[PDB]
């Protein structure tokens, strides 16, 4: 730990300073120090760390779709395959990362059901990332393992939420995508976003002013995707 | 096709 | 050299992948290494090198700006200072890096007007970039070693190009924001700006359309300073 | 005050 000799508070300063300098690899690497103090994470805290690296992972990903759509026309030297694979291993490296996070040992201590339906959204996701540049041998298993935390996530947010939580909500918009996306199942995808979007909207009189914003931000995505999708 | 951007805390 | 098995048309090949996928930091390390072969840079892959450090060090002073800010406010924990320190002290070296193949061997080897003023402009602009952050003792030289630098590209250019060229005109643009906001002489910014705007202006009846394209460009960024000016 | 923008080649 290359952070370990610094205060967790300080790491979580330093991560809130570097997000507001758009600093997301120190970000990611501040809020990686501040998981390996041992400690639970607090929601913002877990907000933190989701943004840092879903920031690192998102250029990594979109750089990697630049350079394979370049490699397939170059498919209709070695420089352009080279430095793809050295970007996707690039990105599996940081996705190995925040998997061995959850797994040491955020998703064990999770008790409570925010926190691990935040986790385990996560691990799907980080799977999925994996997923987008798998090939041969482990694709399936990697999908597999996706598909595995989405739905142990999803089976404890049906029990465990409302309908409008913005956790479950994004939960239910990501496991879509999974299916549209990843999974070749574009009708499961139709479907659980159609579900996840009407059971909302009959939840949203419930809710307050703030609440109801944070959640119909979300139904909008569903929204969204659906006009894509039909 | 999005998921959730999330990248603003 | 970490890039020193690298043959040199593939670091340049590799640079302009990273261009496309917007991976700057690779972009510069990649022109870094095809320096580092010791043969000089054609029109091409100076742009290369300049524009992969530009983006770098852009990202790195955006960061130290928002730090800095925040730091001033607070004193009006020692986390900020340190992480604008941090944020600080790469921003130095990746200065001193540029600065570095400039003066090992670009610089020496550089005869045509062409590469001699960009490289001059070049190093003029990384001390302009140290001199932002400098406090004492060394800034009045970071700030002289600046100055001499545009003042001899400024002398070439003024003999060797005409007032149309896009290097001249940048130079100058560039040359008077150092004025501006470095040496504090607003009024030598402003002269300058005019007077180049002026002498490219009553040139632009020699040029080509797509010349006349080219330097009228750079001629809106010298007015839009201008406007901002006075 | 803008520089150069100089941030695409
Ligand atoms: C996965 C997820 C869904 C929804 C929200 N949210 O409503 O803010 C988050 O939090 S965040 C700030 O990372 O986008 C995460
Ligand atoms: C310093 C400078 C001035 C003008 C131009 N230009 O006209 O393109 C350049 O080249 S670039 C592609 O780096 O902006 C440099
Ligand atoms: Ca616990
Ligand atoms: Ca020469
Ligand atoms: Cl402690
Ligand atoms: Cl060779």
């Amino acid at each position: 730990g290359a952070m370990g000799s610094m205060e967790r508070a300080s790491l979580i300063q330093k991560a809130k300073l570097a997000e507001q300098a758009e600093r997301y690899e120190d970000m990611a690497a501040f809020m990686k120090g501040a998981v390996e103090k041992g400690e639970e994470l607090s929601c913002e805290e877990r907000n933190l760390l989701s943004v840092a690296y879903k920031n690192v992972v998102g250029g990594q990903r979109a750089a990697w779709r630049v350079l394979s759509s370049i490699e397939q026309k170059s498919n209709e030297g070695p420089e352009v395959r080279e430095y793809r694979e050295k970007v996707e291993t690039e990105l599996q490296g940081v996705c190995d990362t925040v998997l061995g996070l959850l797994d040491s040992h955020l998703i064990k201590e999770a008790g409570d059901a925010e926190s691990r339906v935040f986790y385990l959204k996560m691990k799907g996701d980080y799977y999925r990332y994996l997923a987008e540049v798998a090939t041969g041998d482990d694709k399936k298993r990697i999908i597999d393992s996706a598909r595995s935390a989405y739905q142990e996530a999803m089976d404890i947010s049906k029990k465990e939420m409302p309908p409008t939580n913005p956790i479950r909500l994004g939960l239910a918009l990501n496991f879509s995508v999974f299916h549209y996306e990843i999974a070749n199942s574009p009708e499961e995808a139709i479907s659980l976003a159609k579900t996840t979007f009407d059971e909302a909207m009959a939840d949203l009189h419930t809710l307050s002013e703030d609440s109801y914003k944070d959640s119909t931000l979300i139904m909008q995505l569903l929204r969204d995707n659906l006009t894509l999708w039909t | 096709a999005g998921s959730i951007p999330g990248r603003r805390s």
